[PDB]
């Protein structure tokens, strides 16, 4: 298995200090001699290690959200598929969200939330980077280019919160592959 | 016959076998089967407190993407209902009863055609959107008032024709987009879009769990008279049940009217919706009362019609 998993490191990374990084916890987590020999015989810790390195880039970001936070974002992409650039406002989300809700009860008991509360959920979604602002250069390269962006007063804050034209990070079609069919909104991943 | 009819009106699960036995060759689509089953029998048309007859019939129109099983219902109605005339629609005055001359007196006679051939039945028009403007305004002139008028050679004659239009339509591009409303995608004017009690929109995608069952049902149907298609009971008692429910004539109560005003407010809160959709759900209420064979209607059976209107 150790020879098997080194082959994976040859494939994607093909760089030794990446693999060299993995062994350092694997040889310090043992407490007696015989456990260490089984560890390099099993290499199951490398699975847990590659789990943790993966656990919150994009997928575990998605798995660790509640029922509403999925339902907002699922509506957020179904609006995003309609326009040509894919941009969508908060009112188009909410309207879409409401329309989506007006289908689950009629086909059957689910608390439809208000306007004044979705903003609190909408705050975490933009800082979970599932959305982006439409024209926002994220990080400047050096210091004096960033300092030239600090003095610049902006126009997007001067339009209100519910009209900052948010665009999409994770497209609608890819949501169907990650969201299991056991969830009720699986009919909404596909259009 | 009465021993089978009295046995079939004393149980409680008749309607659930009726919605899956009105079209045994079609997999899925219970709402379309519900509207097709309630569109065979109407109700409460009688006479208005003044002296004019109202539209007591159910109009059913099916829309959706290409290559579906929605024409199969079209092929079933005409093979099962005796009062059923089918037309291709694209290849169609004839629809609204055309005029032809006789040489004795050079006098006109009115041929029913698609529109007046059926009596207390279902006239089914496939491909409703490739028709012209003249036959569609003749259908609209035949639908505002339950009558058809023929004006030819100086004489004017109108007559009572009762029909339930089963209109099969398709979009302008074929694929149904959820981007906009029904009006811009159906591509027909408002008046001819009105006086329709129920619309059935069918959209398809890749959902393997029901798709494999649909493909297995399609390949299992392709054999010599399979039992897979078989319904819980045949059409032998269903024809006399349709006739027995047809001669019933039921009526509404006060609790149903008090729930109906709130249901009309709930349907208008979604906003076009006017008096015609209210008349369509009122006519569907006595049809579901006749199908479940209950005289004085309770609002719990009208709640399923409210859910059917909410499902559309």
């Amino acid at each position: 298995n150790l020879n098997r998993h080194i082959r994976m490191n040859f494939e994607t990374f093909r760089s030794l200090p990446t693999l060299k990084n993995s062994i350092i916890p694997l040889v310090a987590t043992s407490k007696n001699f015989g456990s260490l020999c089984t560890a390099i015989k099993s290499c199951s810790f490398l699975d847990i290690y590659n789990k943790n390195q993966l656990s919150n880039n994009l997928t575990g970001r998605l798995q660790s959200l509640s029922d509403l936070e999925l339902a907002i974002l699922i509506s957020a992409a179904r609006v995003a598929l309609r326009a040509k650039d894919g941009s969508f406002n908060f009112n188009l989300a909410y309207a879409e969200y409401e329309k989506m809700i007006k289908a689950i009860n009629s086909r059957i008991t689910i608390k439809l939330w208000l306007k004044k509360d979705v903003k609190n959920v909408w705050e975490n979604l933009v800082q979970l980077d599932f959305f982006t602002e439409k024209s926002a250069v994220g990080l400047r390269d050096n210091a004096t280019a960033a300092f030239y962006a600090s003095n610049y007063q902006f126009q997007g804050t001067m339009i209100p919160f519910d009209l900052r034209s948010y665009q999409m990070q994770i497209i609608l079609q890819e949501l169907r592959r990650i969201i299991p069919k056991s969830n009720m909104y699986y009919s909404w991943t596909q259009l | 016959e009465i021993n089978e009819l009295k046995e079939m009106v004393k149980d409680e699960h008749i309607y659930d076998k009726l919605v899956r036995s009105i079209a045994p060759a079609v997999f899925g689509h219970e709402a379309v089967k519900k509207g097709i089953l309630l569109q065979m029998l109407g109700g409460v048309h009688k006479s208005t407190v003044e002296g004019i007859k109202l539209r007591g019939d159910i109009n059913i129109c099916v829309v959706g993407d290409p290559s579906t099983s929605k024409s199969q219902f079209l092929k079933y109605v005409v093979g099962f209902a005796p009062r059923s005339v089918y037309t291709s629609g694209k290849a169609s005055a004839g629809l609204t009863a055309a005029v032809v001359r006789d040489e004795e007196g050079g006098d006109y006679t009115i041929e029913a055609g698609a529109l007046m051939l059926a009596d207390n039945g279902i006239c089914c028009i496939d491909e409703f959107d490739k028709m012209d403007i003249s036959d569609q305004v003749a259908i609209h002139e035949a639908m505002e008032q339950q009558t058809i008028s023929i004006a030819k050679a100086g004489i004017h004659a109108t007559l009572n024709a009762r029909t339930s239009i089963l209109a099969a339509a398709n979009p302008v591009g074929g694929r149904y987009n959820r981007k906009l409303s029904l009006r811009g995608n159906l591509n027909m004017t408002a008046p001819i879009m009105s006086r329709f009690d129920l619309f059935f929109v069918i959209l398809d995608d890749c959902n393997e769990k029901i798709d494999t069952e649909l493909a297995s049902h399609i390949v299992d149907l392709h054999m010599k008279r399979d039992e897979a298609i078989e319904p819980p009971f045949s059409a032998e008692q269903l024809r006399r049940y349709i006739k027995y429910a047809r001669t019933f004539k039921p009526i509404l109560t006060k609790e149903a009217r008090s729930y109906l005003v709130e249901k009309y407010k709930e349907l208008r809160k979604d906003d076009r919706i006017t008096v015609r959709q209210l008349e369509s759900m009122i006519r569907l209420s006595e049809a579901i009362a006749r199908a479940n064979c209950v005289d004085e209607i309770t609002p719990s059976f009208i709640a399923e019609a409210y859910d059917l209107l909410r499902q559309s």
